[PDB]
């Protein structure tokens, strides 16, 4: 997170830190006791297999996230239409082998329904342990920042992302830059509050540098994938459909 | 053969293969068991948070209503097109307690 401030405990209870080899690689968002929404690009080969991954919920500091304090991942499902070249359909689910116990610091975010009717520049929040400057190192503490949706037509401008923003993507940030997500934030939440509920609007996917002008954040458009998420959650442990 | 929650008030909708569209379901004869079945169909396993009737705000003229005499068929097959809900309410269903932080009051 560039241009944010450190999060208080329980502010973003859905936020997890996904570790491989005892180090943060990416973020994720809790949606049920077993299911986490992350980015497909985080679990590309050679990190496609679940045994690599542990999730840390309810902990703001990376140094407190040590082997044993965390949650072994049991499955990793990349969206079937994920394209690493374009980053299209950059979303994945991780299933934990052990369910999380929800409390004041660990809770789920709501999947986005159709018909949310968000404003075109809806006020959202991003959170994560990614770099606080471009090409920087993982942050020790969880950060968060307000960002605004940026209409996809505006974002596809030849002065911005030159028609690279697909219906499976949404833009957020500031065209003037300065506040953005960054490497390490990937897979983590873009949320908005509406009807007094916090909704998962996006998963951090990509961008060109971090906090540069005319180069805002691109997020997985989660609402496009809610039904796929339902099916995956249902297919899990199911004999016939 | 599918179910979803619509909008910020989580209106249960069911898709019609014929009408090629989504319709809310009447609160008529609905209960928590029907909601739990809907939640399981959305992959939420044993999760259920709440279900209640709410007045439709979408001006809808096409609903899905429970045929209470359908017998022991799946809930999809119990539901028929109706242009009105006798309860004057549609189903609002949340399968999990979500979307609240320590502030959220
Ligand atoms: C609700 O279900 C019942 C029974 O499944 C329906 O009644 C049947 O209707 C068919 C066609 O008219 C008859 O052949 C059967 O003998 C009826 N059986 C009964 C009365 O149990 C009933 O019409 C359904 N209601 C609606 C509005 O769909
Ligand atoms: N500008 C962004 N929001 C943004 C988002 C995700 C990124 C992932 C990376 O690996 C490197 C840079 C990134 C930049």
């Amino acid at each position: 997170i560039v241009g944010g401030e450190s999060a208080l405990p329980g502010a973003w209870p859905w936020q997890v830190s996904l570790h491989v080899q005892n180090v943060h690689v990416c973020g994720g968002s809790i949606i049920t006791p077993e299911w986490i929404v992350t980015a497909a690009h985080c679990v590309e080969k050679p990190l496609n297999n679940p045994w690599h991954w542990t999730a840390f919920a309810g902990i703001l500091r990376q140094s407190f996230m040590f082997y044993g304090a965390g949650y072994q991942v049991e499955k990793v499902i990349s969206h079937p239409n994920y394209d690493s070249k374009t980053k299209n359909n950059d979303i994945a689910l991780m299933k934990l082998q052990k369910p999380l116990t929800f409390n004041d610091l660990v809770k789920p975010v709501c999947l986005p329904n159709p018909g949310m009717m968000l404003q075109p520049e809806q006020l959202c929040w991003i959170s994560g342990w990614g770099a606080t400057e471009e090409k920087g190192k993982t942050s020790e503490v969880l950060n968060a920042a307000k960002v605004l949706l940026i209409e996809t037509q505006r974002c596809n401008s030849r002065y911005v992302y030159d028609n690279l923003i697909t219906p499976a993507m949404i833009c957020a940030g500031f065209l003037q830059g300065n506040v953005d997500s960054c490497q390490g934030d990937s897979g983590g939440p873009l949320v908005t509050s509406k009807n007094n509920i916090w909704w998962l609007i996006g998963d951090t996917s990509w961008g060109s540098g971090c906090a540069k002008a005319y180069r805002p954040g691109v997020y997985g458009n989660v609402m496009v994938f809610t039904d796929w998420i339902y099916r995956q959650m249902r297919a899990d442990g199911e004999f016939v459909e | 053969a599918c179910v979803r929650l619509y909008g910020p008030n989580f209106i249960l909708q069911v898709y019609s293969s014929q009408r090629k569209s989504w319709h809310p379901v009447c609160q008529d004869d609905w209960n928590e068991n029907y909601g739990r079945a809907a939640c399981r169909d959305m992959g939420y396993k044993n999760n259920f948070y709440s279900s209640q009737g709410i007045v439709d705000d979408s001006g809808s003229t096409s609903f899905m209503k429970l045929n209470t005499s359908a017998g022991n068929v799946d809930i999809y097959k119990k539901l028929y097109h109706s242009d009105a809900c006798s309860s004057k309410a549609v189903v609002s269903l949340r399968c999990i307690a979500c979307g609240v932080n320590l502030n959220s009051d």
